[PDB]
């Protein structure tokens, strides 16, 4: 049923395939929504979602800055279609600081952790996080342990110094009368990208999220 | 009387043979800076290279018009239709003559129009033409509706296109030289037409005591076939 | 292959292509192969005949175990329709067949059977173009 | 390991292409100062100067031997066959390639002579060869009574012809070049044979835990085909 057709592709070039462009999409890389837990808060990472995990396993190291850029939408409940334009606080938080607990926790005001205040009907929120990384390029694998103990041995593949810090973002406005969802989108675009050794495409189901275990199909 | 001879054909004109060259450009051959690119084709100067003479239609005085798509009308003819059944990619010219035969007592006017890309269509329906409709072979096709050019648009605008005038009381020959006519650097024979050589009769043939018929001869010669190769060594 | 891989992340292709295959006999078992070209638009060879009587290389496998062969040129993309529904897919660019020339003789000691593998790289002159999303996962849903 | 490359097909060799040039000639061409008295022969450099693999044959310890009679061999394979019976006149050379797979616990040799004129015979009896008998296609004959090569002589002074041999302890391919074998400057390919490959087991094939059965494949390429035109304008 499927037409055989086909065409003279006429092209010459090769700066469409180049790593600067094969990875420097900027990607979807978490969406989670929130009714006024009380807050939003991930660990960023390329792995959530399959697509860019398949596309950057593709290396074994890797090293670039993060450009995230943050589209969050409000949507009411029960009556008018007044969106209230709240205030919003996106806060980076380094591993090597404590993360908020609650939506008034007192890391909110670190004064070292770097945050971006910016309103609901104004242009999405942009900042860049450089490389943070304590060695000089991310390990896309680790064939080894965090340590010797014994609650490392439960950790194989798992490096303390892979991790890139956690994005906390929080309604500053208190509560309103009405009711409230906020969905926050956050997008992330790898730049000056440098990768390193490249490796046999995934060609497996994944398992988990920090085990490369692989099943059928 | 001069001839026009093309490899082992040659045809005898009344030295009519004032070619128009379509939109001013001879056909050459694929340039080596468009053909790094895409497959290498070779250039089989074969007896590719000569006049095919179709068989001749008669014109009446209610003739419409008769019209012929190539290379379709070449594909199951001679060396060019054994190339172009075992090749699956082409690229060519054309060089049409028309003639016509008929005294000094007959009169009318044919207009021997060369479209491009001349997408047939229909008359009060909404589905579009079959295969059959479309590619007609070497028989040609009949115009039903010559005033729209059975498109849509105007006969009378179809000057545009390159043309030439066949006034039985001035001369009996049309030569147009087609040059490629595509988008893209080679293209596929079987299932796609470049031009689409018209013959309407805008003044309907008339005599008294003539013989009410008259033949149009019609002799279409591939230019400059280029194919993909079929022999490139794999060592 | 891995270029099937990588190029399943873009949409038009072209260039040439190189093909190499290994035969892993012992070092006695000797015998002949034809390997064949056929190309794009052409029919794919039935018999020994029709393999011989197109672009071919008559392999010994006995004094040489690996063989090289270059593909001239393929090419490809994806299509869609503009009014319509229907699927439209790339037409074949040509085949490589073997077809066996020679019965396998070796001798009493060695193994009576013996296997052939195969390998597959692009060369210097491919292209890509067009980022796409690869399918080669996929089952995603609602964008979890 | 080294490769015979012509045209679009190649054959891997075991490094023993010592070529053996028969009577010391390379196939060159018609001369110049020959062809002004007869036909003008164009030189079609396609296809035909390819190697043609023939089927394998199976060499047992019962065979007689093989021969096969160009261009009989070639008159109905590919474009020499196509051009073959497409043109009245031919003059070609050959180079035939005679390999064979063996163990090194295998035995025999082969006698591969190439014998010009070869004029077959028969055995009691007082008919000429029939038709049938002699032209054999590509399938080839098979030796009757090799001792007299089929025609009362001696294979023993069979060595007089291009010949090679092929010890399975040595070596397992020969190579024998044939130049243009005629008293004509040109003649007709479909009633007359200018070579006979034959291929003549001396000594027998033995063994002991072996296979019995050894493949032999004979592949033939014309060298330097040339046909009458058939296309020289009339005009």
């Amino acid at each position: 049923e499927a037409i055989q057709t086909r065409a003279v592709i006429n092209q010459h070039g090769t700066s469409e395939t180049l790593v600067e462009n094969f990875l420097g999409r900027a990607a979807l890389v978490m969406m989670k929504d929130f009714e006024y837990q009380n807050f939003f808060k991930w660990t960023i990472n390329t792995r959530s979602y399959v697509q860019l995990r398949r596309k950057f396993e593709l290396f074994t190291y890797i090293r670039f800055d993060s450009e995230i850029t943050i589209v969050p939408t409000i949507r009411l409940y029960t009556s008018y279609s007044g969106l209230p334009n709240l205030t919003l606080q996106a806060m980076f938080v380094p591993v090597g600081a404590p993360t908020p607990k609650s939506q008034d926790s007192y890391e909110w005001q670190s004064a070292c952790n770097p945050s971006v205040f910016f309103k609901i009907d104004d242009p999405p929120a942009r900042m860049t996080i450089p490389f943070m990384c304590i060695n000089s390029a991310y390990g896309m694998f680790y064939d080894g342990f965090a340590g010797f103990e014994k609650t490392a041995n439960g950790l194989y593949g798992i490096n303390p110094a892979n991790t890139m810090g956690n994005l906390c973002i929080r309604v500053v406005n208190a509560y309103q009368p009405v009711q409230y969802t906020i969905t926050i989108r956050i997008y992330l675009k790898p730049k000056h990208i440098k990768a390193w050794v490249p490796r046999p495409p995934r060609t497996m189901p994944y398992m988990s999220i920090a085990n490369t275990n692989y099943t059928g199909h | 009387v001069l001839q026009l001879k093309l490899g082992n054909s040659a045809i005898v004109t009344q030295e009519a043979a004032n070619m128009c060259c379509a939109y001013g450009e001879w056909p050459s051959y694929l340039p080596d800076n468009e053909a790094t690119a895409i497959d290498k084709p070779t250039q089989p100067e074969t007896s590719t290279d000569r006049f095919y003479t179709l068989k001749s239609v008669k014109w009446e005085g209610t003739s419409t018009g008769w019209w012929w798509k190539l290379p379709d009308a070449l594909n199951q003819t001679g060396m060019f239709g054994q190339n172009v059944q075992y090749h699956y990619l082409y690229r060519s010219g054309f060089l049409c003559h028309v003639q016509c035969n008929a005294t000094k007592f007959h009169q009318g006017a044919l207009l021997v129009v060369a479209i491009p890309e001349h997408q047939l269509g229909k008359y009060n329906t909404g589905t579009s033409a079959s295969f059959d409709d479309v590619m007609k072979g070497k028989t040609g096709g009949v115009f039903t509706h010559p005033y729209v050019l059975d498109d849509g648009t105007s006969l009378a605008c179809s000057l545009i296109f390159p043309h030439q005038w066949i006034n039985l009381r001035t001369n009996n020959s049309a030569t147009i030289m087609l040059p490629w006519m595509n988008c893209a650097p080679m293209d596929f024979a079987l299932r796609h037409n470049q031009w689409t050589l018209a013959i309407i009769p805008v003044v309907p043939l008339n005599t008294s005591g003539g013989t009410t018929m008259v033949p149009i001869t019609v002799s279409i010669a591939p230019m400059c076939c280029e194919f993909n190769g079929l022999r490139n060594a794999i060592t | 292959t891995l270029l099937a891989n990588i190029a399943r992340y873009y949409t038009h292709w072209s260039g040439s292509m190189e093909m190499t295959f290994m035969f892993c006999g012992s070092f006695m078992a000797t015998g002949k192969v034809i390997l064949c070209y056929t190309p794009p638009g052409g029919s794919c060879p039935t018999d020994r005949e029709s393999a011989m009587l197109g672009t071919h290389i008559v392999w010994d496998f006995g004094l040489q175990s690996s063989i090289t062969l270059v593909i001239p040129w393929i090419s490809g993309s994806h299509f869609r329709m503009f009014n319509s529904d229907a699927k439209s897919i790339n037409a074949n660019v040509g085949y490589v067949t073997c077809f066996m020339q020679t019965n396998l003789i070796v001798p009493k000691e060695a193994a009576t059977s013996t296997y052939i593998i195969g390998f597959a790289a692009a060369k210097n002159d491919f292209s890509l173009r067009l980022m796409r999303d690869s399918p080669d996962i996929g089952q995603s849903q609602q964008l979890e």
